[PDB]
């Protein structure tokens, strides 16, 4: 056996060492200064002027920017499938614990973390209406955490979790001030270190199985734990992009100016300050400069350093980003070439909206277990079979071309008379689950009005 | 910066081996030293201000009378005690970058390494006393008591160190052990050569070593208790309170300035200009023991207990000394080293001329004695403030 | 547990505190002096000419200017009706103290602190008889402030505020004129008279909770407190074009024009007056000069700067600030090509678009909270519980394409024959939620003529 | 002595401070007792009584 109360102390030792694994990713996103990205020939002083780039965000950016969820389809008994949105209807319940929760806001934050650090983590309590709080204290309390506060082991047989620890640091000074521990039967806290230390606490939970589900980029079955998705291609010409403009930066301040030399005539011939080495000539636009014969001199230029060398490398780095990317490539630029119509946004966008629509189908792998396990801790009793099978609607990630759909959408119904059903017109339109149910309770007025 | 300094961590030798494919956490480094004394004294609540223990002591009393005797008056009588909180406290000091990296997950792990300090120093300054703060009154090893253990404990324990408490009127309520005692509890035989403490075929690890008690009496064991040559202590354990102000209090900074040298000779390091963190820990302990007479320290082997006897100020009358409760003869406060030495000796039971020692002079004594050793003052007609102490193994 | 009196001036040295964080995101927005904005090939005295970028500027006024609130949306006990009409429906409630706090034009400055300095704060009272006039009695007065003026203790474990404090500065500096404090219960205020504390007026609240509620640019769910959106990239090359701007601008004073020698000539043989050192060179047209050709006297000219070699790469960095920002090209001005068509519109935005959704979103569950606190405190008891579910209606953030839009809908609606029902064609041609209540009333005066 | 903040010492003090500026003040601009040499004068410089 095992005392809950050492465990603890084991896995907040395990979730500290992870740390370190995540600074790596989270100095890309926020652009921390890195060792790789310092331009070599700017000189030792100047090496302060750090120059920053924003690839990678731009990049996790674009896809967590694109995911929303609809609602869920739990497949009907015998074909039921014509009924409302309402009328307390098994996927509508799991689509008022979503609303309630205000997940819309917090699935679109734990997503992004998903994405920078290749996991976050969903978890599930029923509320402590003892401490005073704005929820409905029925709804299951479904929360997301990231992997900068929650850790969890794997059994890498059932690749199921086999417990977990959630902990919170007070302030600045980066002490632990609770640590929440999740173990198959039942969750134990020890509820704060509010100065002093700790004094335990504990709710046993009607589950056989740890009510946390990880929710991870893992791209392939070789990955047990999902990458980051800042990649080490981009995370490369990213820090190669530094550089070069670092390099450019100071090559801009100390040789953008054809640097002028006089040779021959002599210090002291000129007059020079002898304490300060210097003369202030007056400088202003008419004047000609009578320098004697200078034993012979003569004056001559080193030339600038001329910075279109350095841009068009700047150019084909942004070509690269581009590339490993996969973004249209007027997102860094790297074209004018805005797409004139229609059919041409979903040209250049369909990189882009086949991995979004990827993402749709990785994540919602874990959407579906964070309710299933959200309706057993609910309802108790088991699972009706028929939630084994639900599956997450996400809207369509590519650009709303609205105007290009109406005329198909139009054309295929054809009032009465054309190929699909009335229905089938707002899907293809993209009215969400939602809004379609909204949809029916005016169209029955427009009928009962005539 | 001040590169590789004993005073602060830079990238020195030890992160060498970082960012790499080193081996996890080590397979070999034992748990933290839990704290010993905050799992057997009772924790009061204690302000900032301190507390002050009221305690009644007056004698009061009532008298058979016959009818018509006119009754007799009495008082009652009151006393009250103080007793103040002490800080402990440290710095530890790291380079920003450092702290940036956490190498070796050291910034988390030295939190927990200073606890674990700040924890066993409190455990020295109760058992033992090795630095205790003025405030602290009284420790364990401070006691006028021992025992011997060795052949067997069941002896040592239940039947002669009980005695050592009974007769003094305190009692037995805990027993408190380092794991080095362990031989002696599974060498404690009876003269077929069974084991006391463990039952037939012997699977079973010996009963008080799994917490078990010894005849009624709960059994603590601990680590680190051992100092010395004392392996540990029986008696009233509910004698002992102690208190903490706050928690450690961890706090932080990047700006301020630290003196890496003495208050007498100063050598001053900004942080901000080093680019160093520092951080600064902080606890506001309190103990107080009621009488460190009520408990028998336990040895592994006999030994002889060595006093300081103080007459300070003692200027007329005479001192009475006394040996396992059996009065000498009384003495002068004047007396030389050899007259205190044979007047020991002089005590009707057991002593001899060879094994006790007397050593310093007139009124400065130490006395070194095969016994619990105890002091009447009050044949001093002038000088009271004399006193008697414990001061080391003999 | 805690005393006021000290927790007062406890939060009002880390309000203090805090505003040495602030202002250095501040000096971005407001564009006044950065320290690493000084372009390093001008000369000493030259350095009082500084050149202002503004990049930050233009990021957070996009962002900002086009975020607007249409109205709150409370779902129905059962889904009865898709609206409940004019008739003080649960939604038109909550939209009513919007108007009557002017909120229309407050958040919107509101949101661009929270754009700047990462947070601001809503906060919620009654007004009093005895103090601002001019605002409808019955109303919760809900007012928002910046973060340098209001400051809460946010506590890590609950996701609440602790407590809160209000330091109203003085007309000049440093002078506090009077500090307000909020309790989880309570609320007090002192005026700073001659130099002192007055006693602390104070009221009661309705509440179990501080009346208090941050907006935050919650940019990703490990980010805790609200980073500012003026990032690291953009704040880094944002100082990078100030320095080229100041060079290039340098060196038009000094050195885009060639400069004029002549070696062999003796300056008495060119008639110098010695005292002086010059002689009046009469410009006009097409006079010759002549001289003497002692000591191989010539004439040479040292070449000047091209100002190019510094706009060559001002237009690199204009491509950057564009690639970080996600602005429309046209914004930075990085070339005169634009849109010709609202298809090619709808992808050009299509990043400040869902930019924006993405900050509509989490701002809104900010005006959430604010307004079930602002429910509790007027109206008191529980609230009911529909209002944990409720929804915030931002406007379409996207340029409005009125002709496109028109021409698709009236396809969709064809008289009434065709596959949607009125009133979703009023909201997908964007007729906000106010708004379409006006067309339901002039629909049913229209049909009494036709 | 921050912590315990006993008879309101800090609150006290800071009011007590603030008086003494002020003293220091028109001490400094009525009978120059401690001017700066930042002041253009005091009111005792006058010749006339």
């Amino acid at each position: 056996s095992i005392d809950p109360e050492k465990l603890r102390d084991q896995l907040l030792d395990a979730f500290e060492n992870k740390q370190n694994e995540l600074k790596s990713s989270k100095a890309y996103y926020d652009a921390e200064r890195r060792p790789d990205a310092i331009g070599l020939a700017v000189p030792l002083d100047m090496r302060k002027y750090l120059a920053h780039v924003g690839y990678p965000r731009t990049y996790v950016d674009a896809i967590a920017e694109r995911q929303e969820l609809e609602g869920f389809r739990i497949p009907s008994a015998n074909g039921e499938e014509p009924e409302s949105g309402g009328e307390n209807d098994p996927a509508s319940e799991l689509w008022d614990w979503w609303q309630a929760n205000n997940l819309d806001i917090e699935a679109t934050l734990g997503h992004t973390d998903a994405l920078i650090y290749g996991t976050a983590y969903i978890t599930i309590s029923m509320p402590d209406p003892e401490v005073d709080f704005d929820v409905d204290p029925e709804v299951p309390l479904i929360r997301v955490e990231p992997p900068t506060a929650l850790y969890a082991e794997v059994d890498p047989r059932t690749r199921k979790v086999l417990y977990a620890i959630r902990a919170i640091y007070g302030a600045d000074g980066n002490e632990i001030v609770s640590a929440t521990l999740y173990l198959p039967d039942t969750t134990m806290t020890w509820l704060r270190a509010e100065g002093e230390w700790e004094a335990p606490t504990s709710t046993p939970h009607g589950l056989e199985m740890v009510p946390v589900i990880p929710i991870s980029n893992r791209t392939r079955l070789s990955d047990l734990y999902g990458t980051s998705e800042i990649s080490p291609e981009l995370r490369s010409v990213t820090d190669a992009a530094a550089q070069i403009l670092m390099n450019m930066q100071g090559t801009a301040n100390l040789m953008a100016i054809p640097q002028r030399l006089i040779f021959g005539a002599k210090p002291e011939e000129l007059g020079i300050n002898a304490e300060t080495g210097q003369r202030m000539f007056d400088a202003y636009m008419a004047r000609i400069l009578a320098f004697e014969g200078g034993e012979g001199a003569h004056a001559e230029q080193f030339s600038a350093a001329e910075l279109r060398n350095f841009v068009d490398a700047l150019d084909a780095l942004d070509r690269k980003a581009a590339s490993y990317s996969g973004l249209p490539p007027q997102y860094l630029s790297s074209s004018s070439d805005n797409p004139a119509s229609a059919e041409a946004i979903k040209a250049a966008e369909s990189r882009l909206v086949k991995k979004v629509e990827r993402k749709n189908k990785i994540f919602g792998g874990a959407w579906e277990q964070a309710m299933r396990l959200a309706y057993k801790m609910v309802k108790g009793g088991d699972i009706p079979t028929e939630y084994y099978r639900m599956e997450t609607v996400w809207r369509d990630p590519s650009t709303p071309t609205y105007a290009a759909k109406a005329d198909a959408a139009a054309k295929l119904f054809a009032n009465g008379a054309g190929l699909i059903p009335r229905e089938r017109g707002w899907v293809d339109m993209g009215y969400t689950i939602v809004e379609r149910e909204q949809m029916r309770q005016w169209l029955e007025q427009d009928q009962k009005q005539g | 910066s001040a590169d590789h300094s004993q005073i602060a961590q830079t990238k020195d030798t030890m992160f060498t081996g970082y960012l790499d494919p080193v081996q996890a956490k080590d397979y070999f480094a034992e748990a933290e030293k839990t704290s010993i004394v905050q799992r057997v004294a009772q924790k009061i609540p204690m302000g900032a201000t301190g507390i002050v223990i009221p305690h009644w002591t007056g004698d009061v009393s009532a008298q058979w009378i016959g009818e018509g005797d006119m009754k007799p008056i009495t008082k009652g009588n009151m006393t009250k005690r103080d007793v103040h909180p002490a800080k402990i406290a440290t710095i530890f000091v790291a380079s920003a970058e450092t702290v940036r990296a956490n190498p070796a997950n050291y910034l988390g792990t030295m939190r927990t390494k200073v606890a674990t300090a700040i924890a066993m120093a409190f455990d020295n300054a109760a058992l033992h006393g090795t630095n205790a703060p003025s405030a602290f009154q009284g420790y364990l090893d401070q006691s006028n008591k021992t025992q011997s253990i060795s052949p067997n404990a069941y002896q040592g324990l239940g039947v002669s160190g009980l005695t050592k408490l009974v007769t003094d009127g305190k009692k037995w309520t805990h027993t408190l052990l380092d794991d080095t005692v362990e031989p002696v509890l599974n060498g404690s035989v009876d003269a077929n050569g069974r084991p006391l403490f463990v039952e037939s075929t012997y699977e079973s690890l010996t009963t008080p070593f799994r917490e078990g008690r010894i005849l009624g009496r709960p059994t603590i064991l601990s680590d680190h208790v051992a100092e010395g040559d004392v392996v540990g202590y029986a008696g009233d354990f509910s004698q002992i309170i102690w208190g903490q102000v706050g928690g450690l209090s961890f706090d932080v900074t990047d700006q301020a300035t630290l003196n890496l040298g003495s208050q007498e000779s100063p050598n001053f390091v900004s942080l901000w200009q080093h680019n160093l963190v520092a951080v600064r820990v902080e606890a506001e302990y309190g103990l107080l023991i009621n009488d460190v007479n009520a408990f028998v320290k336990l040895t592994f082997d006999p030994v002889l207990t060595t006093y300081a006897l103080d007459l300070d100020g003692a200027s007329a009358g005479n001192f009475t000394l006394s040996l396992d409760g059996k009065t000498s003869a009384n003495i002068a406060y004047n007396a030389s080293t050899a007259t205190v030495k044979s007047a020991i000796v002089a005590i009707d039971d057991g002593v001899s001329a060879d094994d006790v020692t007397v050593t310093g002079s007139a009124g400065d004594y130490t006395i070194t004695v095969p016994g619990t050793l105890t002091a009447d003052f009050s044949g001093l007609t002038d000088g009271e403030g004399a006193s008697i102490s414990v001061v080391s193994v003999g």
